[PDB]
RNA sequence: GCCCUCAGCCGAUCGAAAGGGAGUCGGGUUCAGAUCCCCGAAUCCGGAGUGGCGGAGAUGGGCGCCGCGAGGCGUCCAGUGC
RNA sequence: GUUUUUUCACUGACCCGGUGAGGCGGGGGGGCGAGCCGGGCUCUCGCUUCUGGCGCCAAGCGCCCGGCCGGCCGGGCGCGAC
C-alpha cells in the first residue's frame, strides 16, 4: 500500500447508533388537531346558500393551522360523503374558510338537512 | 499457439509527451500540523548543542544484554491482582477451619532507597517525558556505588509492574538460587557507566547538520584539494 | 455491517413581490370575487413496486431430405436500424 | 585558557513568495563528445517546434493461486520513477 496524491484528507471514523438509558419525555405529546378541532361551524349566509343547490358544494370554517389534505379526510370521516376539490383563504378578521365541492352520486341539499343548515 | 492480432504498445513518460503516471509521493505532501511539529522536534535535538547530562540518555544497553536482564526479572515480578484473591482469602482457612524478593517502582521509592544503603543494582529508561523528573539521578548514583544502566523504552519496563508506564525499577533483595547471574552482570555495567562516568561528564551532543550542507560544503573542499594537486605535482 | 478502490475544489448561510427562472387560454356568472367560481378546450414536472397495452431492437443468408410448385425438415454462421 | 573586538562565512529561531505542498539534494545506470595505452581518470547531456488534430482510467514480460472434464473460466505481486 503506497502514496499517490500530495494531499492529507481525514479518515474515515466508524460512527454507533443511539442507545439511550431514560427515554427524555415519559410519553409521546398528543395530536390535538383530531377531525373534531379541525372543523369549527358550517358557514350559512347568503351566499353559502348560493353555494349548495346551485353548484353541489358546502362552505366550512376550519382550524387556520389546516393543511386541505388534512380537511378533505375530516369532511369524509364524520358526514360520509366523497370529495372532489377543497379550496381555501383566510378573512380579514383572521379565520379559515373552505369551500368544499361534492361528488356527483352524493347531493348537495340533501346532505346539508342531515346536519342542519338550512 | 500465439496471436498475431496483440500488438504491445509502449508509453513514452518524457518531458511533454504522455501524462505522467501515478506515483511516490510520500516526501512532498503537506501533513498536517500535528506531525509536522514532532518529526522537527528530533531534528533541534542533532543541531542544537545537548548539554551533557541529557546527553547521557542516548546512551543506552544493547541487545543481548537487554533480553537477558529482563529473565531474572522474570522470576522476581510482584504477583497479578488476581492472585491477592487466594493470598488474602488463604489466611481465612487456616485460621478459621518475609516477603519473597521483589521490585520497587517509581521514582520517589527509588532516590531514597539507593542513598539508604540497601539496593545492589538500579535501572533508568531513556525517553522519560518532561525531561526533569531525573536530570539529577545518574551523578547520585556515581558517588554513593550504586551502579546505573539505560533501557532504550519506559513503556516496556512498566510492563514488568503491570501499568502503562516506568521510569526506574531497583533492586534490594535476590534468592541464594540466583546470587551469581546478579553478581554477574554489574561488571558488565559498572566498568562502562560508573568507571567511565567521567568520559560521560565532557560529552556534547549537537552541531551536526542535516545533509543538505554536508555535501555542499564537502563538495567545496575537494575544491581545495585539486587547486593544491595540480600546483605540486 | 465492514473492506477494496473511485471523488479536485474553494468555502456555512443570506441578499431581487421591476434581473435569471418549465407549464392557461376562451364563453358565461355576482350588489360586492374571478387567467382563481362553473361549461368547454388544452398541457408542464414529479411517480410507477406487479413497470398497463402497441410499436422499435427483429427477424435474415447459404446447402441438404421430400413436394408438379407455394412450403415443410433438420444442421451451421450473420443481425445495438435505415 | 578567559575575555576586548574587526571582517567573511554558516541555519536551527524568526520573515517573505509559490503550489491540488507532483519529480529537490547525494550515488548508480546508458547515449554525444574531450584527452592518455578491452582499461579507468575529468566532464557535456538523459529523447517533445514544421499544420488553429489526437493523448487519462497499461499492452508486453515474469512468478504463483482456486473452479469444470491436456483444454474451458476467474483473482494476486512485480516492469514502467533505478
Amino acid at each position: 500500500k503506497i502514496r499517490t496524491s500530495p494531499t492529507f484528507r481525514r479518515p474515515k471514523t466508524l460512527r454507533l447508533r443511539r442507545q439511550p438509558k431514560y427515554p427524555r419525555k415519559s410519553a409521546p405529546r398528543r395530536n390535538k388537531l383530531d377531525h373534531y378541532a379541525i372543523i369549527k361551524f358550517p358557514l350559512t349566509t347568503e351566499s353559502a346558500m348560493k353555494k349548495i343547490e346551485d353548484n353541489n358544494t358546502l362552505v366550512f370554517i376550519v382550524d387556520v393551522k389546516a393543511n386541505k389534505h388534512q380537511i378533505k379526510q375530516a369532511v369524509k370521516k364524520l358526514y360520509d360523503i366523497d370529495v372532489a376539490k377543497v379550496n381555501t383563504l383566510i378573512r380579514p378578521d383572521g379565520e379559515k374558510k373552505a369551500y368544499v365541492r361534492l361528488a356527483p352520486d352524493y347531493d348537495a341539499l340533501d346532505v346539508a338537512n342531515k346536519i342542519g343548515i338550512i | 499457439v500465439v496471436n498475431p492480432l496483440f500488438e504491445k504498445r509502449p508509453k513514452n513518460f518524457g518531458i511533454g509527451q504522455d501524462i505522467q503516471p501515478k506515483r511516490d509521493l510520500t516526501r512532498f505532501v503537506k501533513w498536517p500540523r500535528y506531525i509536522r511539529l514532532q518529526r522537527q522536534r528530533a531534528i533541534l535535538y542533532k543541531r542544537l548543542k545537548v548539554p551533557p547530562a541529557i546527553n547521557q540518555f542516548t546512551q543506552v544497553l544493547d541487545r543481548q544484554t537487554a533480553t537477558q536482564l529482563l529473565k531474572l526479572a522474570h522470576k522476581y515480578r510482584p504477583e497479578t491482582k488476581q492472585e491477592k484473591k487466594q493470598r488474602l482469602l488463604a489466611r481465612a482457612e487456616k485460621k478459621a477451619a518475609k516477603r519473597p524478593p521483589v521490585l520497587r517502582a517509581g521514582v520517589n521509592t527509588v532516590t531514597t532507597l539507593v542513598e539508604n544503603k540497601k539496593a545492589q543494582l538500579v535501572v533508568i529508561a531513556h525517553d522519560v517525558d518532561p525531561i526533569e523528573l531525573v536530570v539529577f539521578l545518574p551523578a547520585l548514583c556515581r558517588k554513593m556505588g550504586v551502579p546505573y544502566c539505560i533501557l532504550k523504552g519506559k513503556a516496556r519496563l512498566c510492563r514488568l509492574v503491570h501499568r502503562k508506564t516506568c521510569t526506574t525499577v531497583a533492586f534490594t533483595q535476590v534468592n541464594s538460587e540466583d546470587k551469581g547471574a546478579l553478581a554477574k552482570l554489574v561488571e558488565a555495567i559498572r566498568t562502562n557507566y560508573n568507571d567511565r562516568y567521567d568520559e560521560i561528564r565532557r560529552h556534547w551532543g549537537g552541531n551536526v547538520l542535516g545533509p543538505k550542507s554536508v555535501a555542499r560544503i564537502a563538495k567545496l573542499e575537494k575544491a581545495k584539494a585539486k587547486e593544491l594537486a595540480t600546483k605540486l605535482g
